């Protein structure tokens, strides 16, 4: 998002990587492939944003999981690699990609200028996963409006009757 | 002096020139006296360009005596041998020669088998790597390598591997 490009790009690495795996990928394959996935273009998001919205949001993704097929199929016929795909300076994933910020197009911190991460991988994000079972509604108003079908009934009568919520 | 044997002799042996590679593929003397000269003998030699830039050749295919000889005709023949046997012998204009170099068996012999495998198999490796990109080319020659596996591949397995 900061940086300007769709987050479709994780579907593209993903995908990749699990295809990949299913396809009987070894270690330089699987490496070779995820290579692709990052130096390979990556959306803007810009048809997730009025005036130019449209519905490219709906399909991007499906289009992202496609191409990991397609990338971790270049891999498996045998396709040589691109190991500093993210660190190469200036021609890299980091430089290129991720070290300017579009809403001022100001420059990261060089610290700044990399992934970071709190943890490693396991299935926490699986056991973790929000689906939406309830109301069509903005997760962060998912609770607000499940408290107000319970505080309906109590306020149901009294609607002229409220002063402050 | 090539002391050589009957067949040879017969197919292989020709005087005078030599118009196409075919030619020279199936004259045994350009095929001595070229790697007399360069220590090597590849398909390049077969070339008009080649045989032209150097008149050695020719110089060195009118020195050459072809003789039979009655052992190697018969060993060519014979089942517990089947030879094919060419000897040579240079000699210098001051009289004096080399020794006589008699190789009885080529590389491809049964009698050679401990080192022409080496060679087939590099020359496997080569061809391979004509038609498939590395990583194939290493399955198939892992594969093809071991006797035990190979032989329980299914026939269709094996020709997937060989497939664009």
């Amino acid at each position: 998002n900061r940086v300007g490009l769709d987050h479709v790009l994780l579907v593209k690495v993903a995908s990749t990587a699990v295809c990949a795996k299913l396809m009987g990928a070894d270690r330089e394959q699987l490496l070779a492939a995820l290579s692709h996935a990052f130096v390979d273009g990556q959306a803007l998001r810009t048809y997730r944003h009025a005036p130019n919205a449209g519905s490219r949001k709906s399909w991007a993704a499906g289009d992202a999981t496609s191409r990991g097929v397609r990338l971790a199929d270049i891999a498996l016929r045998g396709e040589m690699g691109i190991p500093g795909v993210l660190s190469a300076p200036q021609w890299g994933f980091y430089d290129v990609l991720f070290s300017h910020t579009s809403k001022d197009l100001a420059t990261k911190p060089e610290d700044k200028r990399r992934f970071s991460f709190p943890q490693g991988y396991g299935s926490y994000v699986m056991e973790n996963v929000l689906f939406k079972i309830s109301f069509p509604a903005e997760f962060h108003a998912q609770t607000a409006a499940e408290a107000a079908v319970r505080l309906h009934p109590l306020v149901k009568d009294r609607l002229q009757r409220i002063s402050r919520i | 002096v090539i002391t050589t044997h009957e067949s040879a002799i017969r197919i292989i042996s020709k005087v005078g020139p030599l118009a196409n590679p075919a030619d020279r593929d199936h004259c045994l003397q350009y095929m001595t006296a070229v790697p007399l000269i360069f220590g090597d003998l590849v398909a390049e030699h077969y070339e008009d360009a080649f045989h032209a830039a150097h008149p050695l050749i020719d110089r060195l295919r009118e020195k050459m005596e072809i003789v039979e000889e009655p052992r190697y005709s018969r060993e060519y023949l014979e089942a517990d041998k089947r030879s094919i046997a060419n000897a040579v012998e240079v000699f210098f204009d001051d009289g004096s020669s080399t020794g006589q170099v008699a190789v009885e068996y080529p590389l491809g012999h049964r009698r050679r088998r401990a080192e022409g495998i080496p060679l087939l198999q590099e020359k496997f490796k080569a061809n391979l790597a004509t038609r498939f990109p590395p990583q194939r080319c290493q399955r198939i020659f892992d594969l093809c390598s071991h006797q035990a596996s190979l032989e329980a591949t299914p026939v269709n397995r094996f020709m997937d591997l060989l497939a664009i």
